[PDB]
């Protein structure tokens, strides 16, 4: 909402003061067009320097939503949302994105009514297991990338307000500015829930004389 | 034990959502498509000389090729063959964003905007998609008004008392006095500066009159299909033929099906001198004839490059200038019922020539009135009237090699396919859907009915038997492979 | 209600919205002939051809100049004159799309009648009935009437006069 | 099987005219439109259901069931007899099951 | 290489009076006359068109010598369609392709029965109901046009180019076919969802001035311009000796 | 009730069993090589009594082709198919 904050110049920061500087500042018919100009740049920064990455972002290779198969995005969930040091979701409401997706998964490649291989999400609490039996039961969904039905979906929930925002960037859009600084202030009490638990990614707010 | 012991109980169901598929062809591992051709083919063939279909489309009576096929092969919808359906007819849209304060993203109703699940598009559609596809009564509203039962015509008449006077502007009075020279008096009105037309005695006058014709059945693209569902502006659509729409459609469906979704991609393999375009048609633009022909007498307001829009080549030209843009061949060929097997000879002999690598081949065409009419007076077409009386619905009127089949049924649409040489769908990794492995015309004989089908494509199995005592090693690939 | 005579600004509005079969505020004045039709070649010196036989004189290449800045380009010279091709275009109107017996007399009687609007006022209104051709030969009298009403409203709403 | 015809006509057997129509297609030549054929057997199967209609409920539709079911079967049997007897055959009797 | 390759595996039959166009057609690719599974008819449902096509496909097979007791399948897609005129072959097309890569030949459902005139064709069969078979090699596709205009076309199996081809270049193709596949379905369920499968080009990959100089170099070939992302052509890649 | 429902021209005659049968024989032994159709389901034997009651020489070279030509070593329903074959051209001699 453009109120000055003092924070740590990290990585993650200096990003984020670069971005206000020549991104966020600039006016709303300007913003869209400067994104796609701009795009591999940003997504090599969200990903290097920044404590939310590209989602979209396959063993290093930047991708797009559109350019991911159905495991490719189960499993990216898994990596940013599942803490692999206290085996556990960072937040039940992730747990709830990611089995509302692999429902979601087993819907588009099912041919008639079947059963949920999730009948409750307390199940991916091995998130291993819970990935291999859906894509086992439909293996067509390992090698499709996402419908653009699908997409339209994933983008919507990740603006769902009855849950904790989503640790990660997964499109550029108007709506950018508002996925890069919400929520800002947890992951420095987190670092395991942080990407590469680089302290360097996060905000981390302090006083310049109080330093001292 | 209250509700908390029959709530883990509880199962969650998954309702299917239709994954429309390409349905490109399924490649096999190498040893298993090794054991179908003779071990001496490898690098026996000159890959530039064989042509392969790597894409094909249609725009016909059962919406595209994949929905068609469905109907064809199956007699009936899958769900994803339903959801096509119900979206080329319009009876179903996307939406994604806010719908009655909840946020919804999936298929809405196109009228009521009511959110629609996949599994429920068959119970609250198929019966209205099935009922509107195919052959089927003509629908006035997809041909301009056209009503068989109440087919208008004109008669002349010699008036035998004059009319009451009518106002008219200076210049059509004019024009009056002109056409009917003393049969017609005209007198300015000096209040108004307007003229008062009087038709005399033995002036000629065209009454309106209306025929009750017999062919009220025809196969028609289902009702409800629209150039703007596919994506094609309205300035294209209100300049050009119904038919050139078909065409266009096809096209980038046919380059889809191709995995081709950027055409220029083409011009990353090859010049753009050899992007052929040998698609033909019958008679063109018969929607634009009809304008220059009739609505032009009747002084009706027709754009003034009505004619350009009749033209065969014309819808070749429309997808060369809308998506194309090659400088390769451009072979128009006009065939009439054969005008899309001449259109794959002259397109593969484009290919085999050198002058193209790929090429446009099909045709396509429109039902109207006017042709409706002409096939019934030449009775090449069923009579419906008869079809009825011996008590067959629309469905089972086009009876092909069947005791009691009596003429054809009308359609409408266009069918393309995309041909290139192997050599360069390999290197292009295109999906190859077939072989052409032969095309060829032939006429027939001396005779005096041009509809009367002959036996000159029999040709195409010519061979002299007059000395078959000992095989020719030219038959044995293994002698071939040899003098390579 | 005074009488004004048509402001080529109207007039000029009016024979492009027509000939490119679009409503009149669908086309922006400042935005010029070159860019309504960038396609169509045929389509450009068919406008031009028939703004000649309008207001007779045109400029040089005009084609590339907004329709605003042309509406006074024009005006100048221009004097509440109907023309050939406006002419023939209302006449084509009336002849083709009106009940029958309807008439350019009772057309204008009706004006002049009911919403008391004068010679120049009445050109106004028949010019914004050519931008909404009715694209059928509307049935009765009454039909015809309630057309005007609602042509005389958008008339009335476009120079900003009040009945 | 070899040999074998199957002809699917419509047919209201609650309709005299048409008890009489069928049987003059099936008897008539083929130059005038009909089967020329000669029936060996009569299965007259038609039959219309009637359920909880007792007595007091005897009405318009079991007058016309019993038409159906009685009075046109011994139509269909006349109608095939004086087809039989014009031709003077009088040795291939239709067996009526 | 080519011009052999041509005169040996592509056009051995073509100065050869013994092999007749339609048997040389498939003996390219080890093929006999008994392998053209199907014959897509013309089949208009007119009394003259329908004898004459069954009459003139049982003569082919019949001279080229096709085993006693193995009829061509026909297929007569008109019966679901109707006859659309120029449209018609490439329908039968477009249905032939489909055959050929589903092994499922479809029955004519109106075929309700068939013409006591047609059995003195024994090469043709004539099916009410689709045949799921184990594969399809060829099919014929004849359309017979007003004004004399018979057309014939051949459709192979595509299985028989890849015998024709190396293991690595076959890998090669299967990787690219693959990837080429996973773009179209993205760009068929976008464009279909958002309408706008079809998106007319605003410019030629070309400049205007650029245009005559592209039309001239036979080897100039569009990139991927960094700004616009549009492939066009560069003047760097127009006359360069690379 | 008593409407006329009866037409001549309604009339639909079905006479053309030579085609029917390599149609029924070609459904069979496609439904055989499918595993559709195994050696236990009494279908095979009502198909094969349906086939003898239509043979005739142009159907029984038609088995004779289709059976010959049949690949046996593809797997155990195209050696079922063969075996059954076999005895069905036997049949449909003796009942020619």
């Amino acid at each position: 909402m453009g109120e000055p904050i003092h924070k740590i110049a990290t990585r993650g920061v200096m990003l984020w003061k670069e971005f206000d500087e020549t991104i966020f500042n600039l006016p709303k018919n300007k913003l869209v067009p400067t994104l796609e100009a701009k795009r591999d740049y940003i997504i090599s920064r969200l990903n290097a320097d920044f404590q939310k990455p590209w989602f979209a972002t396959v063993n290093g290779q930047a991708r797009d939503l559109a350019t991911m198969t159905y495991e490719e995005v189960a499993k990216r969930l898994v990596e940013l949302m599942f803490i692999r040091s206290t085996n556990s979701w960072f937040d039940v409401t992730w747990r709830t994105f990611t089995g509302d997706f692999l429902r979601r998964v087993e819907e588009r490649f099912t041919k008639s009514k079947t059963l949920s291989l999730i009948q409750s999400y307390s199940l991916l609490d091995k998130p291993d297991e819970a990935i291999e039996k859906v894509f086992n039961a439909y293996p067509a969904a390992r090698e499709q990338f996402l419908n653009a039905q699908d997409i339209d979906h994933f983008l919507s929930m990740c603006q769902n307000p009855m849950q904790k925002p989503v640790p990660f960037v997964p499109v550029l859009d108007r709506r950018f500015e508002i996925f890069f600084k919400k929520d800002s202030l947890w992951q420095s009490e987190h670092l395991e829930a942080v990407v590469d638990q680089d302290v360097q990614r996060t905000c981390i707010l302090h006083g310049p004389v109080a330093a001292q | 034990n209250g509700n908390s012991a029959d709530a883990a109980y509880a199962q969650v169901e998954i309702q299917p959502r239709a994954n429309i598929q390409l349905d490109f062809p399924e490649l096999k591992p190498y040893k298993q498509v090794k054991q179908i051709a003779p071990a001496e083919l490898e690098g026996l063939l000159d890959l530039e000389r064989v042509i392969v279909v790597t894409g094909f489309a249609e725009v016909g009576p059962w919406g595209s090729a994949r929905t068609r096929w469905e109907m064809e092969a199956f007699g009936e919808f899958s769900l994803e063959g339903c959801v096509e359906m119900a979206w080329i007819m319009g009876f179903i849209s996307y939406h994604n964003g806010n719908l009655k304060g909840r946020p919804y993203t999936g298929w809405v109703d196109s009228k009521t905007k009511e959110p629609v699940d996949d599994k429920d598009v068959k119970a609250k559609y198929e019966t209205s998609i099935l009922e509107h596809s195919g052959i089927r009564l003509i629908e006035p509203e997809l041909f301009n008004g056209y009503n068989p039962e109440k087919k208008e015509m004109i008669q002349e008449v010699i008036v035998e008392e004059d009319l009451e006077p009518f106002e008219a502007s200076k210049e059509t009075a004019e024009q009056f006095k002109h056409q009917h020279g003393d049969k017609v008096d005209i007198f300015e009105i000096p209040e108004t500066g307007e003229y008062s037309v009087k038709l005399l005695k033995g002036a000629t006058l065209y009454i309106p009159k209306a025929l009750r014709f017999d062919r009220l059945v025809a196969g028609q693209i289902p009702t409800g299909w629209n150039a703007k569902t596919y994506g094609i502006s309205d300035d294209i659509i209100s300049q050009v033929d119904p038919i050139t729409l078909f065409v266009l459609v096809s096209v980038v469906e046919a380059f889809i099906a191709s995995g081709i979704t950027d055409p220029y991609e083409m011009y990353k393999y090859v010049h753009v001198s050899e992007v052929g375009n040998c698609s033909g048609s019958g008679m063109g633009g018969v929607s634009a004839l009809r304008g220059m022909f009739k609505d032009r007498f009747k002084d009706e307001p027709v754009q003034n490059d009505i004619l350009q829009e009749s033209f065969i080549n014309t819808m070749s030209a429309w997808v060369n200038m809308l998506l194309i843009s090659s400088s390769g061949p451009i072979k128009t060929p006009v065939g009439a019922c054969a005008t899309s097997v001449e259109s794959v000879d002259i397109g593969v002999e484009t290919i085999l020539s050198g002058k193209a690598r790929i090429c446009i081949v099909g045709g396509y065409d429109d039902f109207q009135e006017e042709g409706s009419f002409e096939f019934g007076n030449m009775k090449a077409t069923s009579n419906t009237l008869e079809e009825f009386e011996h008590g067959r619905t629309p469905a089972e009127m086009s009876r092909p090699a069947t005791t009691t089949r009596n003429g054809f049924m009308e359609a409408q649409g266009a069918g393309i396919q995309i041909i290139m040489q192997a050599d360069l769908a390999l290197k292009m990794g295109v999906p190859i859907y077939g072989i052409v492995a032969m095309a060829a015309t032939a006429t027939d004989k001396i005779g005096r009915s041009v509809p009367a089908p002959g036996k000159g494509i029999l040709t195409t199995a010519r061979e002299h038997h007059s000395s078959v005592k000992y095989a020719s090693p030219n038959l044995n690939m293994k002698y071939r492979k040899r003098q390579l | 209600i005074a009488d004004e005579p048509v402001k080529a600004s109207l007039l000029l509005h009016v024979l492009v919205a027509h000939k490119l079969k679009k409503s009149l505020d669908s086309i922006p004045m400042s935005k010029t002939i070159k860019d309504l039709v960038g396609g169509k070649s045929t389509v450009q010196n068919e406008i031009l051809g028939d703004l000649g036989k309008e207001f007779g004189t045109t400029p040089e290449k005009p084609e590339e100049t907004p329709l605003e800045e042309l509406a006074e380009t024009f005006q100048d010279t221009f004097s509440g004159a109907l023309g050939k091709q406006s002419s023939s275009l209302l006449s084509r109107l009336i002849s083709s799309k009106m009940p029958g017996g309807f008439t350019i007399t009772v057309a204008r009687k009706y004006l002049q009648t009911r919403w008391g609007l004068p010679s120049g006022r009445q050109d106004g209104v028949l010019l914004v009935a050519l931008s909404n051709e009715p694209a059928a030969r509307l049935g009765s009298e009454a039909d015809a009437k309630a057309f005007l009403d609602s042509m005389a409203q958008k008339y009335a709403s476009i120079v900003g006069v009040d009945l | 099987a070899k040999g074998s015809t199957l002809i699917v006509v419509p047919f209201n057997q609650g309709s005299k005219q048409d008890v009489e129509a069928l049987i003059e297609f099936i008897y008539d030549t083929e130059k005038n439109g009909g089967l020329g054929w000669d029936l060996d057997a009569i299965i007259p199967f038609a039959a219309i259901p009637e359920q909880g209609i007792e007595l007091e409920h005897i009405d318009s539709k079991s007058e016309f069931a019993h038409r159906i079911m009685l009075t046109n079967i011994l139509r269909m049997m006349g109608c095939v007899k004086k087809q039989k007897s014009a031709r003077g055959i009088e040795t291939r009797p239709a067996q009526v099951i | 290489l080519r011009a052999a390759q041509q005169q040996w595996g592509n056009d051995f039959y073509k100065r050869d009076p013994r092999i007749a166009p339609l048997r040389g057609a498939l003996a390219t690719y080890g093929l006999t006359i008994d392998d053209l599974g199907v014959a897509s008819f013309h089949g208009t449902s007119t009394k003259a068109n329908d004898k004459n096509e069954s009459a003139t496909i049982n003569e082919m097979m019949k001279h080229l010598g096709r085993s006693e007791g193995n009829p061509v399948i026909g297929v007569f897609q008109k019966f679901l369609t109707g006859h659309p005129k120029g449209a018609a072959g490439a329908w039968m097309m477009n249905g032939a392709l489909q055959i050929l890569n589903s092994g499922i030949i479809p029955g004519n459902r109106n075929a309700d029965n068939v013409d006591k005139i047609l059995e003195q064709f024994e090469y043709v069969l004539y099916p009410s109901k689709t045949l799921k078979t184990d594969g399809v090699r060829a099919v014929s596709i004849t359309s017979f046009g007003f004004g004399q205009k018979g057309g014939q076309a051949i459709v192979v199996h595509p299985d028989y180019l890849y015998g024709a081809i190396t293991e690595d270049r076959y890998n090669e193709y299967v990787a690219k076919v693959s990837a080429r596949e996973k773009s179209a379905y993205k760009f068929f369920h976008n464009g279909m969802i958002y309408n706008k499968l079809f998106v007319s080009k605003e410019h030629a990959p070309y400049t205007d001035e650029l245009e005559e100089d592209v039309y001239l170099d036979p080897l100039a070939r569009v990139s991927k311009d960094k700004k616009s992302g549009s492939l066009t052509f560069n003047s760097k890649n127009i006359q360069s000796k690379d | 009730g008593v409407a006329t429902s009866f037409s001549r021209k309604k009339a639909r005659t079905f006479d053309s069993s030579w085609n029917w049968a390599k149609q029924s024989l070609l459904s069979l032994y496609f439904e055989i090589i499918h595993g559709v159709l195994k050696n236990v389901d009494r279908e095979v034997v009502s198909e094969a009594i349906n086939i003898m009651n239509r043979s005739n020489d142009a159907l029984i070279k038609f088995m004779e082709y289709h059976i010959s030509n049949t690949d046996e070593t593809k797997g155990e329903n195209y050696q079922l198919v063969k075996t059954l074959g076999e005895q069905l051209i036997e049949n449909c001699k003796q009942v020619l």
